[PDB]
């Protein structure tokens, strides 16, 4: 039934909500090696259960990705004798070759009245949008051969076509195209390429060009799919009305290029006005889908199972930069949490936080000069001395909170006494600060709400004697950090730092009782990829922490930059 | 065969006539003899004031009509009779070929089918409430259902002025709305008290549909109406988290745009409801989908949501609201947009450029599909700013720089991504225009300059100012000495209709005006400033907020210096 849907034939009282938002797949007892090494990539998953009434989904034991020898009446027969059919309500269905000798169908031709099938080759017509998925073709040269992972750049050639079977309407054209143009265009005929007078490797003369084309020769989706993204090449797919492998969530548009099948003969002009850099980010990407859904059974496998379970949980659902992003860019994405261009007005205020440990004679200093100021809503104070006590009926609101232990992270706990978003921490050695330039650090914040805007001014720098890096503060020429004293920054930055911190940094700087500001600028640096906004054995401590900040990243997340914000 | 209603773009649709790079828009003339409604006359200017619209029937290969079918419901006053045989003896219908039919409502009382009463054929219809089941994957366009109040231009701005931790309220789930006795699609709104709580899922409902509804009333409704009349529906709204927007007689309603205003995360239970520009936007990032018959568990279900999900899915709410929803000429330019990426599949937008800021309508694919030719998607890849900028003088003097200068232009009466617009009465040193460089690079979006102004709303004139003198904070950044993108060369020649910027050449300035106001529009946030000819800039600033339908400069009195 194409009128079916996930809302309509899907049941959903089977599979509700779990503290594990993952969906649970039963697979019946009852050929090929590839249906075998699906089944196995499955059971050894997450989604794999026992005690069928408490799974969801069902995949049989019936081989069913090959067509040519599939007996679509037997098929039919050991679906309805399955015992657990329900009318396929549930069931999950493995297809790659969905084409028939009298006609090709782009589908599975057993009955299936509301079963779900994850076909290689879909057309628009016979794909059900929210309910199947379009899973790749798998070519056993991508395990056969291991092409060596040659980088992006130039190559000997641009456009290629190694094909086999082509129809005659195709090949004309190319060939038009290789006598118009010539040392670019490659038409090979026939694991071994025939050029004329001339003899190619299939799996490696792919690397030698710039883009691959895949066309249309049967069931609408050809493996050789697979063997262009993982030579590196961009396919070009000439197949009009396909639908390309896990379009769903995969963008297929920073991988490929689609010219239709009526401008064939536009193909090499559509080609010429593509830049190298996008060829490059293209070649990436056809490596990374390869390596990561095209590689293996078990990724494709995978990959189907994860869709579903997105499909019927979509409020766990992956995010689309996980599903299509190399590891390297993965690690130089930023995906700033607080990424809306909003400016909060002047009603509400910070919520200044006074860390002390000593010092109460600066610290009423810092209360009278800070409440001075105005927008300020609440002057926390924090108490970390288990030993002395704060001075009561001595000291607009004001709370003094007793920490349970003294830790120099207690000024960073998202309390919920705190009402506003713009969070003022500042300790008691500043007091050559007055109201209007802490009311300007406010509006500078306004905004910048998603990064540190704080005083101090203190940068770091590399040394090429020790090959480490060092804490520098004597000279101003760049800034690249901006200490907790005095820093306006998002109380959304209390919460990363009391709970989302990688490693042991917040161990580490309540055992060394130094460096806060350090690990609070990397962290905010990292989350937000942005750079900090400065409103104009003590250095061996600080270099150390900031080694050791660097190590437990794997990088540097600080950026520097050369601009201070003052009043206009 | 393929021609029916399983029609897609490569069997009805006409690519040869839009095989010329000239996508194009005609909108029929009105008969001026047939009633029409507020709504599309809404959307025929919102057509008509875009820059796909053109009046040569030939040139253009996409139709709308001008007929109202907005409102196909016989029981409704704007319902057009005799539509079918209206439709049929137009000459360029052409069985509705390259036709875009706009609609919101249709089907009758007994069953609110998708009865647009006259034969489509293979037209696409940008139809409101779709369901998944009737829907063609890449041919039809499902678009927000509006009310007839909706702004034609401009906007309300949002409602979440704060973005507070944690991304929580006074309640939890929330909904305010008439229950429906008897009909069609009532049974999940009347199978809300099983879940109704105290003052964390607070739902309440109505009775009061029509004037028959006293005989069919139950013991129920006595005790829903006076609690019903305890809270506000604006406010309820304001003290919510997750807003819940049901199926009541149709799949779509006016709440799913509330509850976008109101920034709670809406938590839709129409089942097979093709969301507004589903083909384009990604609702898991927006809004939590669950399914009506786990309707018992939603509570748990959501408070299973983590605070950092539930931040993403507000602020992604905001977004989307003040992007594609915020005023009907935005749904219009998306539904055209949405068209116009399926004719050139290599010139078109990926999926993340609809679901990241500033949106697809001033993201032009026709400049580049390449996102690292944009100055909006360097945090997203791992790029960097490019090093290197083109300088560009127009010329009606020194011109002494070489650090960071790849070239310079002049131009008498482009490679690099960062464009430096100089004025030849402006002198400015090489030391200068370095930390200028240096100070986009950090924020490649906006616009870096040393000469600012700013704007003031004069209450005595009703009118927008202009001053420049003195002033204590700014909006705007001259283009006589600043850095931006090239892609707001090409956003300020191929976006903004012919209109602006020929009134623009006749008043001989302007110019840069409309510039930071295209890029405030785009960016949402103000510049950057580092460090008789008088009137007619008023009316310029006039026109250009009339045209975009609110003021997007926006205050700023920061001064980034070196250091
Ligand atoms: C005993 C019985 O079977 N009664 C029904 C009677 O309730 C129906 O009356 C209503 O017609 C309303 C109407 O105004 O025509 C109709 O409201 C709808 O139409 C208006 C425009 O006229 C739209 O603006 C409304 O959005 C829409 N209301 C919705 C979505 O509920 C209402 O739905 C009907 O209840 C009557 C048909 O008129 O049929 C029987 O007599
Ligand atoms: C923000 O912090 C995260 C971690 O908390 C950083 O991710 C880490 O990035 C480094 C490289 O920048 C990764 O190191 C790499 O590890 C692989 C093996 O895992 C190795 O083969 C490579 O040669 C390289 O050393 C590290 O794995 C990665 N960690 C995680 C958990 O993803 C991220 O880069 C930081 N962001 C910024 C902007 O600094
Ligand atoms: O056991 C301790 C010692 C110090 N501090 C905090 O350390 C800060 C003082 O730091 P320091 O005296 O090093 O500042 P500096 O002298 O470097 O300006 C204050 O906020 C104290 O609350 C703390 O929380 N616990
Ligand atoms: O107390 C209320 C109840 C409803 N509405 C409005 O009524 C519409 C939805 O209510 P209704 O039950 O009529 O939805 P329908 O099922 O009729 O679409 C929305 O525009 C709401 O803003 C409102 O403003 N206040
Ligand atoms: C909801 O928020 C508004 C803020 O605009 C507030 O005035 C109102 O009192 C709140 N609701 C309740 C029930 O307090």
């Amino acid at each position: 039934d194409l009128s079916c849907r996930m809302h309509t034939c899907f049941d959903v009282y089977r599979c509700g909500f779990n503290p594990k938002n993952k969906i649970k797949v039963y697979i019946y007892a009852l050929i090929s090696r590839e249906y075998n090494e699906l089944l196995m990539a499955i059971s050894d998953s997450d989604y794999y259960t026992d005690d069928i009434n408490r799974a969801c989904l069902f995949v049989p034991s019936i081989d069913v990705l090959n067509q040519n020898t599939l007996r679509i009446k037997e098929t039919a027969q050991a679906m309805a004798q399955l015992s657990r059919w329900d009318r396929g309500t549930n069931h999950l269905l493995f297809n790659m070759l969905p084409g028939g000798p009298p006609d090709y169908n782009t589908a599975l031709d057993v009955p299936r009245d509301r079963a779900l099938l994850a076909g290689g080759g879909f057309s628009t017509w016979t794909y059900r949008q929210g309910y199947d998925v379009s899973i790749p073709v798998y070519s056993p040269l991508s395990a056969e051969v291991d092409l060596p992972e040659k980088g992006p750049g130039p190559r000997q050639y641009f456009l290629l076509s190694s094909q086999v079977g082509l129809h005659p309407e195709y090949r004309e054209d190319l060939e038009a195209l290789q006598v118009k143009h010539g040392e670019s265009v490659l038409v090979l005929d026939k694991r071994k390429r025939c050029h004329k007078h001339q003899v190619f490797d299939y799996p490696q003369v792919l690397q030698e060009a710039t883009f691959c084309v895949v066309l249309r020769g049967a069931r609408l989706g050809q493996a050789v799919l697979s063997d262009v993204l993982q030579a590196g090449c961009v396919p070009v797919v000439i197949a009009d009305s396909y639908i390309l492998p896990f379009s769903e969530v995969l963008d297929w548009k920073r991988a490929s290029v689609v010219v239709p099948e009526e401008k064939m003969s536009d193909v090499y002009s559509i080609l010429q006005s593509i830049p190298q850099r996008q060829i490059e980010e293209m070649q990436r990407q056809a490596r990374w889908f390869w390596e990561a859904y095209f590689q293996s059974i078990k990724a494709i496998a995978l990959a189907t199972l994860q869709i579903i379970n997105d499909r019927i949980y979509p409020y766990a659902a992956i995010s689309y930069e996980e599903w299509n992003d190399p590891p390297a860019v993965k690690w130089g994405s930023v995906s700033n949490p607080l990424f809306l261009p909003l400016i909060p007005p002047q009603s509400q205020g910070f919520t200044a936080i006074v860390l002390t440990y000593d010092r109460v004679e600066s610290l009423f200093r810092v209360i009278t000069e800070v409440s001075k100021v105005p927008s300020l809503s609440k002057l926390l104070v924090v108490w970390n001395n288990q030993n002395k006590n704060p001075p009561e009926d001595s000291l607009v609101p004001l709370k003094v909170v007793r920490t349970a232990e003294n830790k120099l992270s207690n000024r960073f706990f998202p309390y919920d006494e705190i009402e506003t978003e713009a969070v003022l921490a500042i300790d008691d050695d500043i007091i050559m600060l007055t109201s209007d330039e802490l009311q300007f650090g406010y509006e500078v914040w306004r905004e910048f709400p998603d990064r540190l805007v704080g005083y101090p001014g203190r940068l770091h720098l590399w040394d090429h004697e020790m090959n480490k890096w060092k804490y520098e503060s004597e000279w101003t020429n760049e800034v690249s950090m901006v200490l907790t004293g005095a820093a306006f920054y998002h109380k959304y930055f209390n919460y990363l730092y009391t709970y989302k911190m990688p490693g042991d940094i917040k161990n580490w700087v309540d055992a060394h009782m130094n460096c806060e500001d350090i690990a609070m600028n990397f962290l905010v640096a990292n989350v937000t990829g942005k750079a900090v906004i400065k409103v104009t054995t003590h250095m061996v401590e600080r270099s150390e922490c900031i080694n050791k900040f660097a190590s437990v990243f794997g990088t540097m997340p600080l950026k520097v930059v050369e601009h201070r914000a003052d009043p206009v | 065969i393929y021609k029916g209603k399983k029609c897609r773009m490569e069997s009805c649709f006409d690519f040869t006539l839009c095989k010329k790079n000239g996508f194009k828009v005609y909108v029929y003339p009105q008969q001026k003899g047939e009633k029409i409604a507020e709504s599309y006359q809404n959307i025929l200017a919102a057509i008509e004031g875009s820059r796909f619209y053109t009046s040569d029937p030939s040139q253009a290969c996409l139709f709308v009509l001008s007929l109202d079918t907005l409102d196909r419901d016989q029981l409704s006053p704007q319902y057009v009779h005799n539509l079918r045989s209206k439709v049929q003896s137009l000459h360029l219908w052409n069985n509705g070929r390259n036709h875009l039919i706009f609609n919101l409502y249709s089907g009758t009382w007994p069953d609110y089918t998708e009865d647009v009463g006259f034969d489509i054929g293979q037209a696409m219809l940008a139809k409101a409430s779709i369901s998944t089941e009737n829907f063609r994957p890449n041919f039809d366009v499902s678009i927000p259902l509006f009310s007839k109040d909706h702004p034609r231009t401009g906007g309300e701005r949002g409602f979440l002025k704060f973005n507070t931790i944690p991304p929580l309220r006074k309640y939890m789930l929330v909904f305010k709305g008439k229950r429906y006795l008897t009909g069609i699609g009532s049974d999940t709104r009347n199978a809300l008290y099983h879940v109704h709580n105290g003052e964390d899922v607070v739902l309440l409902t109505t009775c009061k549909h029509g004037k028959d509804w006293q005989k069919h009333k139950d013991s129920r409704c006595d005790r829903d109406n006076t609690e019903y009349e305890k809270y506000d529906y604006r406010e309820m709204l304001h003290n919510a988290t997750f807003c819940l927007v049901p199926r009541g007689r149709r799949l779509g309603s006016f709440r799913f745009l509330e509850a976008l205003q109101a920034a709670c995360v809406p938590v839709m239970l129409s089942n097979g409801w093709e969301l507004p520009f589903s083909e384009v936007i990604n609702w898991n990032q927006a809004a939590v989908i669950g399914d009506e018959r786990l309707l018992l568990q939603i509570p748990s279900t959501i408070r299973s949501i983590h605070q950092d999900k539930i931040l993403a899915l507000r602020q992604q709410t905001q977004f989307l609201w003040e992007a594609y929803f915020s005023s009907v000429e935005k749904i219009v330019l998306t539904t055209l947009e949405i068209i116009q990426d399926r004719i050139f599949k290599h010139i078109s937008r990926n999926s993340l450029i609809w679901n990241k800021h500033p949106g697809g309508l001033f993201v032009l694919p026709q400049y580049s599909s390449y996102l690292g030719d944009f100055p909006y998607y360097y945090a997203n890849l791992g790029l960097k700013p490019p090093s290197k900028f083109t300088a560009v003088i127009h010329a009606v003097v020194a011109a002494a720089k070489s650090q960071y200068c790849a070239q310079i232009i002049v131009l008498w009466n482009i490679i690099t991504d960062a464009v430096l617009s100089l004025d030849e009465d402006t002198v400015l040193s090489t030391t200068e225009v370095d930390f200028a460089f240096t100070v986009w690079q950090s924020f490649p979006e906006r616009i870096v300059g040393y000469p600012a102004r700013s704007h003031f709303w004069d209450n005595s004139k009703e009118r927008w100012g202009y001053t420049s003198k003195w002033t204590n904070d700014y909006s705007m950044v001259l283009t006589g000495a600043a850095i931006y993108h090239k892609y707001y060369h090409y956003l300020y020649s191929h976006y903004l209709p012919a209109s602006l910027k020929n009134m623009v050449d006749q008043l001989a300035n302007c110019e840069d005006i409309l510039m930071n106001f295209l890029v405030s529009a785009v960016t949402k946030l103000p510049p950057i400033k580092v460090t008789d000819h008088f009137a007619q800039r008023q009316s310029c600033m006039n026109t250009f907020a009339s045209w975009f339908g609110y003021m997007p400069l926006i205050h700023s009195q920061m001064r980034l210096d070196p250091v």
